[PDB]
RNA sequence: UUCAUCUAGACAGCCGGACGGUGGCCAUGGAAGUCGGAAUCCGCUAAGGAGUGUGUAACAACUCACCGGCCGAAUGAACUA
């Protein structure tokens, strides 16, 4: 159909500022600086009134559209990321062997330990991706808790620790031990 | 549909004018049950329409242009709210609809108003019911040949809804952390709405 | 033993899910098309099945 | 004090099923064939049809008094002799019944039942009637519920 | 293409309710809405099916049709090539 015009909102709170070149977005805030590079939606960004920015695809068709409010969703999660933060809360979960989460170091790389999963003599390791704080969460049982700017980079790491503790020739039904994300929300409560 | 709002619209303008004390009551959290009884005790005195919000109001505003007295009705119609209409003694009313206030049970998964506790007594269920408390952790040993509580325990907290478990075992020693009913916010009387007393 | 609230949490991604009839692909569980190429994308999904 | 409210669902005139008061009412000191014949002897009005009998424990008494329920009192009213499953069972049950009959079920039942007006117990009692698929005053349930709320044969509510 | 819903608030989304008569009747050792046959009813009703599923040995209990609280403009279904 080519709509002759879609347009996108993103509300940019007081203390963000967002640089916009070409396509490649810098989001400030009071976490921090995330970037993201756009230029493979070939979409348009304008400032309005320093509170708001329009996204805008001229004579787009359907997956154009879409792509348009895929961006608007993104750079409204780099402003979340840079405001509130972004937090998951993963569970360990296991019918017989505890599993056993640490974070260790391997020439300064920050790895996440995972021994004893199912009862496995191999030892998992799980990168943390930079500007991703692990932290194992105390008055919860077996929680683990990773936090930072870029949602991506945190729900990121939350699939590699899940991933890696993927049951092998099992039912998984029945076997359902595991690292689960259990929530996703916040870094800062209810802002 | 149209047919069915307008025959709802005509007798919304005969409850108004001809039952002018109304009671704009909260129905949020009042179970059907609840309801019904509340109806039959209010029998022969308050008929309780209780349509939604849009359809009311948009009726009041039409309904203005010959009772303009019933505007300020309308900034009130926001949640939940039914209309009782009646013309039998505010008083004698408003204490029949607003004293039934049912002991809501746990149900799974509902919102913790507060540290509900577990409380060291002979509970006299059958020793099979044990199960219940072993899965919550509540320490209990068999007495008189029933299931007795030794020591008193939190079983849920504030925020953190009341999981399955917890509900089961809540609803099964009777303890029933929830209370719903009718509940007026205001009143329209005599061409005059007023705090809901 | 799990207790049943990691249990439903490991349930969730592990058994609440959607499977192709055609293609046997592990589906959202609210998802009416497959998303696999093999397939042809296909409506033809069932429940994955409930162990016990 | 013992005001234990439990009760069940013995057939009519029936001995209260050995299997159902083993795990329920035997705990509680009652012989469960003692609850079947005083259940029984309750159920002479309710003969052969199921009906809670709202066994009140008064202090390790077995209260057979019954509560009437508007189905089984249908089923009743049917007057067909008590149902004989021992000979053929699916028994036919269509038992014409009298309006003033499902009158007196309604005036039995009014104090509990939630129908606001005579009228509408009445009503509710004839939907049952429906539901067992009989039939009253050689009409369908359903038709003489249209005539009831359309104004020829009423009902003297109190 | 055709038929539908919709500013007298469309669909989706989050939360509340989801009763009473009633374990409706029957086949079954037991089957209460939900392994099965028939009957496809109403009172309260904005609304509730003698029942959309999960679950029970049967219960009980969650669940959905149905109606609501919030947001506010287009939306849904079956088809054609
Ligand atoms: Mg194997
Ligand atoms: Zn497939």
């Amino acid at each position: 159909m080519k709509y002759i015009q879609t347009e996108q909102q993103i509300e940019v709170p007081e203390g963000v500022t967002v640089s916009i070149k070409s396509r490649i977005v810098k989001v400030v805030g009071p976490r921090g600086t995330l970037t993201k590079n756009l230029k493979h939606i070939d979409v348009t960004f304008t400032k309005v009134n320093n509170q708001l920015i329009k996204v805008a695809v001229h004579n787009g068709g359907r997956k154009h559209v879409a792509a348009l409010r895929t961006v608007k969703s993104l750079v409204d999660n780099m402003i979340t990321g840079v405001t509130k933060g972004y937090k998951y809360k993963m569970r360990y979960v296991y019918a017989h062997f505890p599993i056993n989460v640490n974070i260790v170091e391997k020439d300064g790389a920050k790895f996440i330990e995972v021994r004893n999963f199912l009862g496995d003599k191999k030892i998992r390791n799980v990168p943390v991706r930079d500007g991703v704080t692990i932290e194992f969460s105390t008055n919860v049982k077996d929680e683990i808790v990773l936090s930072g700017n870029s949602v991506e980079d945190v729900s990121q790491n939350a699939a590699d620790l899940q991933q890696i503790c993927r049951v092998r020739n099992k039912d998984i039904r029945k076997f359902l031990d595991g690292i689960y994300v259990s929530h996703k929300g916040f870094i800062t409560e209810d802002l | 549909i149209r047919e069915k709002k307008a025959e709802y619209f005509a007798k919304l303008r005969e409850y108004l004018e001809e039952y002018k004390s109304l009671f704009v009551v909260g129905v949020d959290n009042v179970s059907s049950q609840q309801m019904h009884e509340v109806r039959k005790e209010l029998r022969g005195r308050a008929v309780v329409l209780m349509g939604k919000n849009t359809m009311v109001r948009r009726a009041i505003r039409g309904f203005l242009s010959d009772l303009p007295d019933f505007e300020k009705l309308l900034p009130f119609v926001k949640g939940n709210v039914g209309f009782v209409f009646t013309n039998e003694p505010l008083t004698e009313i408003k204490n029949v609809i607003v004293s039934n206030r049912v002991a809501a049970p746990a149900r799974a998964g509902a919102v913790a108003p507060e540290d509900i506790w577990v409380r060291a007594v002979n509970t006299g269920m059958e020793p099979g019911k044990t199960s219940f408390f072993q899965a919550l952790g509540v320490p209990t040993k068999i007495a008189r040949g029933t299931i007795e509580i030794v020591s008193d325990v939190k079983v849920v907290d504030a925020g953190n809804k009341v999981g399955q478990s917890e509900a089961s075992l809540l609803n099964l020693l009777n303890i029933s952390p929830f209370t719903f009913g009718l509940t007026v916010v205001q009143v329209y009387d005599n061409g005059q709405v007023f705090p809901s007393s | 033993i799990i207790e049943p609230s990691l249990k439903a949490l490991a349930s969730k991604y592990n058994c609440d899910k959607s499977v192709c009839r055609k293609c046997y692909a592990r589906l959202p569980p609210r998802a009416t098309n497959c998303r696999k190429r093999k397939c042809g994308h296909t409506n033809q999904l069932r429940p994955k099945k409930k162990l016990k | 004090n013992e005001v234990k409210y439990l009760y069940l669902r013995a057939v009519g005139g029936e001995v209260g099923a050995s299997a159902a008061l083993a795990p329920k009412i035997g705990p509680l000191g009652l012989s469960p064939k003692k609850v079947g014949e005083d259940i029984a002897k309750a159920t002479k009005e309710f003969k052969g049809i199921k009906v809670t009998v709202q066994l009140k424990i008064q202090n390790r008494q077995a209260a057979a008094s019954v509560v009437p329920s508007a189905s089984s009192l249908v089923i009743t009213a049917l007057k067909e002799p008590p149902r004989d499953r021992k000979k053929d069972k699916n028994v036919k049950h269509s038992g014409n019944i009298q309006l003033d009959e499902i009158i007196e079920i309604a005036r039995q039942m009014r104090d509990k039942s939630f129908g606001r007006t005579l009228a509408s117990v009445t009503k509710e009692i004839l939907g049952t009637a429906q539901s067992v698929g009989c039939r009253v005053d050689f009409k369908n349930p359903h038709d003489i519920i249209e005539g009831i709320n359309a104004g020829e044969i009423e009902i003297p509510e109190n």
